[PDB]
């Protein structure tokens, strides 16, 4: 019994319209929307017992819900505010007590979009010394100059995602900690065996999925519209 | 041969207002009441705890306390689930308990807007003949649950008859009390024999001419008095100037051979 | 929706000047919300006791109103019942007999 | 708040056991579920306890429920680095979809990894495109070494990686700056090991 949510991550502006969608192919009558904020357990916003039915949960204010069919349950924020910044979880279930949860959706509502900027991404190749000292090769990827901090960094070797031998900073660091809307940096490591790095047919890619503006958000500045996008950096092994 | 009835009635006016009230009967004597206004079930006889220890009673009452609050929210919630099929106002009645024979059968019957639609049977809730089919969704939800089902089975199969066995023993002298009918006469012809104050409910009232039973005698319903005794009237249609030689005869177990005879 | 039956009757045999109890038994009504008054000469009697509402095998409700009274030649006594099933209050007078 | 979890957070070293508590006032209490939530990610169910006095197990996780006391404990045996997560206690007030779920605010567990064969070193790494730009990688230090953050120089917190197939764990932190900056001087503001390998 699987539940999907979309979008998975979203930057929005105050007073804008945001719609969070939840899909479910289990033929469950019942769906439920929650938000999770630090220092609180999940709190129920709206739920539904089937197509055409929506019900207020514990904290419905600021939210409309919509259940157009058995499969889809949506959470509509008509006039988004910063206080609706949170992680949103959808669930479904039949007549039993188990609720099956979706993977969650991160929403950040900014006061204003003027500082939104995608990352620059660089990939730094393994040290000759590290190789000869350890028989191991550590690549480092650096994402810089981005705002806000809603990014997903991932590593890809020959077009397939790798998790083994990876670690990514648990949070971005601020490039100018004084300034109020400081841009962020984020770093990650991928460590492999020297012999795997020395194979010039292995293709290494650091990828950063940046969440920023949508197609339909206004943009009044000279620079390129800082849209939701991927920025990556690439390198091949060498003998 | 006594029947023990727990009679519960609930009115849900709209989404936020409701009440649940119950009364409990052993035969035709009231043993308990539970007003919506009380946190606790009230004994209406000294022997209403039966043979349950104070600890067994508190445990039982506590389960009912959780039941009332939970039941109330479930109904509200089922109304949302079925919208717009059914809507407020809603009346729900439960009639539950056990009928005792020597050496019992339990029941739990549910009515919706005054019609019997659901019972508990075996290990589950089921609809009964005549019930609308939309009730299948509520029933499937109730039958999902398992913890409620086990508790209800235990209540019906074990708790009810054990408890009533104790009640009958503790309430022996009240249940077997004998109270005498007192009678009186009047008219409007239609002659009326009034009979009041008698317990138990079995009684015989006929109009007479000497020793000949007037088959025209129309016996009324049994009506209650506040003191848990009974009232009954028997009426007879006659011609004016024919009322001489007519008597009302009353037979009842409390009189012990000496019947009441009132000559007009 | 059903119309309530109303039967007024006394506990003991009625003798003028003798304290007694008057009963108003209201039956066969649905839904259970109901307003019952016991009247002396059309005015509302103050301290009218009521049994707990209950229902019969057929799911229809009943309730017993009763009050202390002393019958006389001059005074009338009645039971007035307002219920959603009727457009107007039904009144049943005590018939001197019951 | 009808569901309370204790401790708020705890730090434990790899291989140690730990115990998480959940206390509640929810009425009625049909069942109690424990979730594991990794940082960012979603809710993975570990166990669900349903009886008056209940015990469950799921690998290294074991749990108890006492309904009279309104108390549950989750026991983790032999903690691994992957147990680093928030653990959430949830009480359901019905055995059906008529139920509401009552969530605890969670307990944060951090598991400090066991670094077997430390080899503390500081290497320089060059950009695959523009070889004049670089970073300084401090790696292979044991878990009793703290990294400390010049506002024109950037240094990241430590972070542990796990090369699964080789059964091998290593810490690292990264430093960089365009503004004179060299990898010998980058971690000066940190208490680093004495035998640290600075190559060249
Ligand atoms: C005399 C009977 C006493 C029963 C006592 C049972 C124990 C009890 O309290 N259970 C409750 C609490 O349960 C929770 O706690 C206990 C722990 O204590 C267990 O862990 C349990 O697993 C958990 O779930 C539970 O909530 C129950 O469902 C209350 C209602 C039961 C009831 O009256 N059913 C018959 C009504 C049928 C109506 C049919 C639809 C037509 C109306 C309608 C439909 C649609 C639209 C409109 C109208
Ligand atoms: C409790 O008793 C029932 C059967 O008794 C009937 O239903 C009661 C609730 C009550 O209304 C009685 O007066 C009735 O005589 C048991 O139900 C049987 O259970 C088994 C499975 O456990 C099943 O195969 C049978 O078909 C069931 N019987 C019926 C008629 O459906 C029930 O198990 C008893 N439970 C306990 C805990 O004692
Ligand atoms: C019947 O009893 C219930 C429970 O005792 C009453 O519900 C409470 O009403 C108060 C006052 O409005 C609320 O603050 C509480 O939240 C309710 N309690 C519970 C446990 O839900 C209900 O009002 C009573 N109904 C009537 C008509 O008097
Ligand atoms: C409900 C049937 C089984 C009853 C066995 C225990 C009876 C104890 C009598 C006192 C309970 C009164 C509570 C009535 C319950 C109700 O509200 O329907
Ligand atoms: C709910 O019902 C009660 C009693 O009938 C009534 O007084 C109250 O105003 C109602 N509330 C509504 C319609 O919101
Ligand atoms: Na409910």
């Amino acid at each position: 019994a699987a539940v999907t949510q979309s979008p998975r991550n979203k930057v929005a502006v105050t007073g804008g319209k945001v719609t969070l969608s939840c899909n479910q192919t289990n033929n469950h009558n019942n769906m439920y929307w929650y938000r999770q904020d630090t220092g609180h357990g999940l709190r129920l916003i709206h739920y539904s017992y089937g197509a055409g039915s929506t019900e207020k949960g514990d904290i419905p204010d600021g939210y409309k819900a919509s259940r157009p069919s058995q499969e889809n349950f949506s959470l509509i924020l008509e006039l988004a505010t910063p206080s609706q910044t949170s992680v949103y979880f959808c669930a479904s279930g039949d007549e039993g007590y188990t609720q099956y949860f979706g993977p969650g959706t991160r929403l950040l509502v900014l006061e204003d979009l003027r500082n939104v900027t995608p990352p620059k991404v660089s990939l730094f190749e393994p040290s000759k010394a590290e190789i000869s000292h350890t028989q191991k090769a550590t690549l480092v990827c650096l994402a810089t100059g981005f705002y806000p901090d809603h990014v997903e960094l991932s590593w890809w070797v020959n077009g397939k995602e790798v998790h083994s031998g990876v670690c990514t900073d648990p949070q971005p660091l601020k490039e100018q900690p004084a300034l109020n809307d400081s841009r962020y940096s984020l770093s990650s490591r991928l460590r492999v065996s020297a012999t795997f790095w020395q194979n010039p047919r292995n293709h290494f890619r650091c990828q950063v999925q940046f969440y920023g503006l949508s197609e339909n958000d206004e943009w009044t500045q000279d620079r390129a519209k800082p849209v939701t996008q991927i920025v990556s950096a690439e390198a091949w092994g060498r003998a | 041969n006594y029947t023990f009835r727990c009679l519960q009635m609930s009115s849900f006016a709209n989404r936020s207002w409701s009440r649940t009230d119950s009364v409990v009967w052993l035969g035709d004597l009231q043993t308990h009441r539970w007003s919506n206004d009380s946190a606790t079930i009230s004994f209406t006889k000294p022997w209403s705890q039966g043979k349950l220890s104070n600890q067994q009673w508190e445990k039982l009452q506590h389960m009912f306390q959780v039941y009332r609050v939970s039941f109330t929210r479930d109904i509200q919630e089922l109304v949302k689930m079925m919208s717009p099929k059914e809507d407020y106002p809603i009346e729900i009645q439960l009639s539950a308990g056990c009928e005792m024979y020597p050496g019992s059968e339990s029941f739990l019957h549910v009515a919706f807007q005054g019609k019997y639609v659901v019972r508990f049977w075996g290990t589950s809730w089921q609809t009964v003949p005549g019930a609308p089919s939309w009730l299948d969704l509520p029933i499937k939800v109730l039958n999902a649950d398992q913890g409620t089902s086990a508790t209800v089975q235990m209540l019906l199969n074990d708790t009810c008859p054990l408890f009533v066995r104790g009640l009958l023993e503790a309430g022996k002298s009240d249940l077997e009390k004998q109270e005498k009918p007192v009678a009186w006469l009047s008219s409007v012809r239609q002659l009326v024999c009034h009979v009041s104050g008698f317990y138990p409910k079995p009684v015989w009232v006929m109009w007479m001419r000497g020793d000949q039973e007037q088959q025209g005698t129309h016996r009324g319903d049994f009506l209650p008095n506040a003191d848990e005794t009974w009232y009954l009237q028997a009426t007879l249609d006659v011609e004016a100037g024919e009322e001489a030689g007519l008597a009302c005869r009353v037979k009842h177990s409390s009189l012990g051979g000496q019947d009441i005879i009132l000559y007009w | 929706q059903k119309t309530p039956q109303i039967q007024v009757y006394s506990r003991h045999p009625p003798e003028n000047g003798k304290p007694n109890i008057l009963n108003c038994y209201v039956t066969q009504f649905h839904p259970p919300h109901i307003e019952i008054q016991m009247l002396k000469n059309g005015k509302k009697i103050p301290k009218v006791e009521m049994s707990d509402m209950s229902f019969s095998k057929d799911w229809s409700f009943y309730i017993l109103a009763h009050t202390e009274f002393t019958p006389t030649e001059t005074d009338t006594y009645a039971c007035r019942v307002k219920h959603a099933s009727m457009a107007e209050p039904k009144t049943v007078y005590w018939d001197r007999d019951m | 708040t009808q569901v309370e979890q204790s401790p708020q957070s705890l730090v434990v070293r790899q291989g140690e056991n730990c115990v998480l508590q959940c206390n509640y006032s929810v009425t009625p209490d049909n069942h109690l579920r424990w979730f594991k939530q990794d940082t960012g990610k979603g809710l993975v169910s570990l166990t669900v306890l349903v009886d008056q006095k209940d015990k469950t197990s799921n690998g290294r996780y074991s749990a108890t429920l006492d309904k009279d006391a309104k108390h549950s404990t989750l026991h983790i045996t032999a903690t691994l680095l992957d147990d680093t997560a928030t653990y959430i206690c949830v009480v359901g007030d019905r055995g059906s979809a008529l139920g509401r779920l009552h969530f605890g605010a969670g307990t944060q567990l951090i598991v400090i990894p066991d670094i077997q064969n430390p080899d503390p070193a500081v290497y320089q790494l060059r950009d695959s495109k523009s070889s004049d730009k670089s970073v300084c990688l401090f790696t292979d230090f044991d878990s009793q070494t703290n990294v400390s953050q010049d506002s024109d120089v950037y240094i990241t917190d430590k972070c542990v990686l796990d090369m699964r197939s080789m059964d091998f764990k290593s810490n690292s932190a990264v430093a960089w700056s365009n503004k004179d900056f060299a990898c010998a001087n980058a971690f000066n503001n940190s208490i680093i090991p004495e035998d640290t390998f600075f190559p060249s």
